[PDB]
RNA sequence: UAAAGUUGCUGCAGUUAAAAAGCUCGUAGUUGGAUCUCUCUCGGCCGAAGCGUUUACUUUGAAAAAA
């Protein structure tokens, strides 16, 4: 079930893919898992004590994860102690073409492989259960920056525990400092 | 404003923010493709489709759903006109003003409209044979327009 | 006047101006259920439909096109979707 | 304001407005140096204490001044949140 | 009143206001009278937000109370239903009081007799007492106004939306400012009811004077 | 048509900055923008502002201090060189003791002091004092 | 030559003092909305070779008669 694009798997895979291997077995969705495959694993701490663990899964996969998102993510929380599992696709991340560029640029670089696309679709499958409505950029008088996520109010109640490690995942990742609310309506 | 009227209207369509495809709506990428494909064989632009498809099959933007336009989609099957849409309606109400003025030479208006709509024709013309859509050779004739559309 | 909150409009606020002149643009139209008394299927339909919709089963006109909006024929029950 | 020394080399330093923050010169005739007293918080009488406000007369020729003050004053505490 | 539980707005209060509706405005809105209207009912009439009345009533009563000399405060009626209301709010707090005419170059011309240098004016209308209200602009005067839902806000700097029209509102209304001032100085008290009723501020109307002439 | 963005969004902040407005509404964005806005609020003249970003080009919303006497832009976008600078100065900023002429180099968007520091030249953007 | 911001690129005017074509179309010209964070090989880390999709710009350096 995990095939790492640098064929080294860790102790942390081994663990997740015996715990999707008994999801498998004991559980109706044999036929969804014994498909799907994933391709990394990670765990950060957050929350000062809490930990997530982040499921790195192939981009031509993420659509069909996204069929039993829920409910892997309660039976995978059932089997783990107390943390928080988010799964992210695995997109790749192309350099900015440059003069001193060398034949890397025989191709033209698709718009999708691109940090700024890159981040909106990690962001937007990060809080999966819940739409994006709305954000903003604000601009510190340092000049720092931060951004405001608005969530859909719909889905409130089952992702309103998990902002923080939200927050923490993100940061880790792509290094920024981001906020979730939930507007009250349009 | 308008190109050839002082008209400044602002009247025109807002998408949503939200690009993701609503939950009620059961249609599959497959069965949208094959629903437009079979609108193009009964001979509707793809104008038409969209409009047909967003009245009675809550598909509110194909893009959305098929990750793909209408146009795009008809190239690849190859179900598309040789001119583009936008382009054969300018020529065919080219043809029909013309049409009237021959049986009505004094409409003063009527030859000032068809300049105009030459005009724009002249316009998209040439716009389209720089992106290569037409061969560096297409020209609009008054006479050989009956025929071209 | 000279203290107005550009980045906090009210909910009011933000449905009567202009579609288009709002901080992000959202759309006055929607789709809804409609079902006629005769035939049991329901349909999905524009709010701002431009052609006459008929009923699958059993050919009855649905709504009728205007202006602004498609009117439904008489008898004919809808609701918004979500 | 200063010389390189650091010596203050002025006549006198103009008040700016509470309201816009722009200089009040001289002949502004204007220009409003308003007082609003501080109550004791048990009895409700004069404490001897209170704010001061100064609007220049740009923004009372506007008619801002009544907004701007009602502002001062609840961001001052002195008006209610729930106003 | 801030937030303070001995300046709120007390039930008998509301039924002063009420019974001489004050709460009641005009048909047409002014574009800075807007915040301190709750809604527009039918028949055209705006309703003010008596608490937001209150408010303003408390803040002119704290500015007026940090004048030291209380003759430096100017009161000023050109109505003939504010003459009397003015006059009794200058007796009861020590104010100067110009009720009728108002003499262009009162406060500009030096030399005239009735030359005066106020340090505060509360003006009845100013859309009726505009002419003090300019003047004000000239010597650095702050003003204070009754205002109504169209009313023009130049020169004014604290405005209390009541209702300026009838003779019981403005009566009421500067009762309860004397009253309000008496009590923030330290002379009466809010534990009992103040021992003036808010009668004694309104307009006479020879007619009713008449009236009561004949009664015995 | 609409041919400059910063153009308007500095015409747009000095009116509001004339009618002692306290925040702007400046539609469309631009990084360009951005790094001006940037450039400004260094020096304390505008304070915080915060992007809104719907799906076509964003908007900003800018608080306003006012200390803002005058934000201008100059068209077209002169090359300028770092011996040349002492006469865009002298033409465009009301004193020596103050108002920064801003710059387009290749290091980055900056002022003409902090091109000076690094001893470089380009292409002038706008001004503000 | 300056004065002349009375030839105005910096930097002028065109309702009534001199002044905007009767109106529209249109080629050339001018101008133009957002968005994208060095390289193998062959030779002694460097040397050769391809660089750069190319420019514009800026900062260097070289060559630039004296008077
Ligand atoms: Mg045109
Ligand atoms: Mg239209
Ligand atoms: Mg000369
Ligand atoms: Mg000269
Ligand atoms: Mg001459
Ligand atoms: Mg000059
Ligand atoms: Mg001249
Ligand atoms: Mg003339
Ligand atoms: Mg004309
Ligand atoms: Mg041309
Ligand atoms: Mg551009
Ligand atoms: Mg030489
Ligand atoms: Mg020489």
């Amino acid at each position: 079930i995990v095939k790492p694009n640098g064929e080294k798997p860790d102790e942390f895979e081994s663990g997740i893919s015996q715990a999707l291997l008994e999801l498998e077995m004991n559980s109706d969705l044999k036929a969804q898992l014994r498909e799907l495959n994933i391709t990394a694993a990670k765990e950060i701490e957050v929350g000062g004590g809490r930990k997530a663990i982040i499921i790195f899964v192939p981009v031509p996969q993420l659509k069909s994860f996204q069929k039993i998102q829920v409910r892997l993510v309660r039976e995978l929380e059932k089997k783990f102690s107390g943390k928080h599992v988010v799964f992210i696709a695995q997109r790749r991340i192309l350099p900015k073409p440059t003069r001193k560029s060398r034949t890397k640029n025989k191709q033209k670089r698709p718009r999708s492989r691109t940090l700024t696309a890159v981040h909106d679709a990690i962001l937007e499958d990060l809080v999966f259960p819940s739409e994006i409505v709305g954000k903003r950029i604000r601009v510190k008088l340092d000049g720092s920056r931060l951004i405001k996520v608005h969530l859909d109010k719909a889905q409130q109640n089952n992702v309103e525990h998990k902002v923080e490690t939200f927050s923490g995942v993100y940061k880790k990742l792509t290094g920024k400092d981001v906020n979730f609310e939930f507007p009250e309506f349009q | 404003g308008r190109m050839h009227a002082p008209g400044k209207g602002l009247s025109q369509s807002a998408l949503p923010y939200r690009r993701s495809v609503p939950t009620w709506l059961k249609l599959t990428s497959d069965d949208v493709k094959e629903q437009i494909y079979k609108l193009a064989k009964k001979g509707l632009t793809p104008s038409q489709i969209g409009v047909i498809l967003r009245d009675s099959h809550g598909v509110a933007q194909v893009r959305f759903v098929t990750g793909n336009k209408i146009l795009r989609i008809l190239k690849s099957k190859g179900l598309a006109p040789d001119l583009p849409e936008d382009l054969y309606h300018l020529i065919k109400k080219a043809v029909a003003v013309r049409k009237h003025l021959e049986r009505n030479r004094k409409d003063k208006d009527a030859k000032f409209r068809l300049i105009l709509i030459e005009s724009r024709i002249h316009r998209l013309a040439r716009y389209y044979k720089t992106k290569r859509v037409l061969p560096p050779n297409w020209k609009y004739e008054s006479s050989t327009a009956s025929a071209l559309v | 006047p000279l203290a107005k909150d550009l980045l906090h409009p009210s909910p009011e606020e933000e449905k009567r101006k202009h579609k288009k002149k709002r901080l992000v643009q959202s759309p006055n139209s929607y789709f809804m259920d409609v079902k006629c008394p005769g035939c049991y299927k329901i349909t999905t339909v524009f709010s701002h439909a431009q052609t006459v919709v008929l009923c699958v089963g059993c050919s009855t006109v649905l709504c009728q096109p205007t202006g602004g909006k498609a009117r439904l024929t008489e008898g004919c029950s809808f609701r918004r979707k979500q | 304001m200063q010389n390189d020394a650091g010596e203050f080399v002025d006549l006198y330093v103009p008040r700016k407005c509470s309201a816009s923050n722009r200089i009040i010169g001289a002949k502004d005739h204007a220009s409003i140096q308003m007082n609003v007293a501080e109550v004791d918080k048990v009895t409700g009488r004069f404490n001897g204490q209170f704010k001061t406000y100064a609007i220049c007369g740009a923004i009372r020729r506007m008619g801002e001044s009544d907004d701007s003050i009602l502002r001062l004053a609840k961001a001052d505490g002195i008006v209610s949140k729930n106003f | 009143s801030g937030a303070l539980d001995v300046l709120q707005m007390k039930e008998e209060d509301v039924l002063k206001f009420l019974a001489a509706g004050t709460h009641l405005g005009g048909t047409n809105l002014d574009f800075q009278m807007e915040q301190y209207i709750y809604k527009r009912k039918s028949d055209g009439i705006y309703i003010i937000n008596l608490k937001r009345t209150w408010e303003k009533l408390l803040l002119a009563a704290r500015a007026i109370v940090a004048i030291e000399n209380p003759a430096d405060v100017s009161v000023i009626s050109s109505r003939n239903t504010g003459q009397r209301a003015v006059l009794k709010f200058a007796a009861a707090t020590g104010a100067t009081p110009i009720a009728g005419r108002f003499t262009p170059g009162t406060f500009t011309n030096q030399i005239q007799a009735a030359f005066r240098e106020p340090r505060l004016l509360v003006v009845t209308d100013p859309r009726a007492d505009h002419q003090p209200l300019t003047e004000a602009s000239y010597v650095n005067l702050p003003t204070i106004a009754l205002c109504n839902t169209d009313s023009p806000l130049r020169y004014v700097d604290i405005a209390i939306p009541c209702n300026n029209k009838g003779a019981h509102s403005v009566g009421l209304m500067w009762w309860m400012l004397a009253r309000e001032v008496l009590r923030m100085r330290g002379t009466i008290s809010r534990e009992h009811p103040w021992e003036v009723m808010p009668d004694l501020y309104f307009y006479r109307d020879p007619e009713e004077i008449e009236k009561e002439e004949q009664a015995a | 048509v609409r041919m400059n963005v910063l153009a308007d969004a500095l015409k747009s902040i000095n009116n509001a900055e004339k009618r002692g407005k306290r925040q702007v509404l400046i539609r469309p964005c631009s990084k360009v923008i951005v790094r001006f806005l940037t450039v400004m609020m260094k020096h304390g003249y505008i304070g915080e502002f915060e992007i809104i970003d719907d799906h076509r080009a964003g908007k900003i919303v800018v608080n306003l201090t006012g200390r803002l006497n005058k934000c201008g832009v100059i068209s077209p976008r002169f090359d300028v060189q770092l011996k040349d600078l002492e006469k865009w100065q002298n033409n465009l900023l009301p004193s020596r003791q103050f108002g920064f002429i801003v710059l387009t180099t290749s290091a980055g968007i900056m002022d003409h002091e902090e091109a000076r520091r690094k001893h470089t030249g380009g292409k002038i953007l706008g001004f503000f004092f």
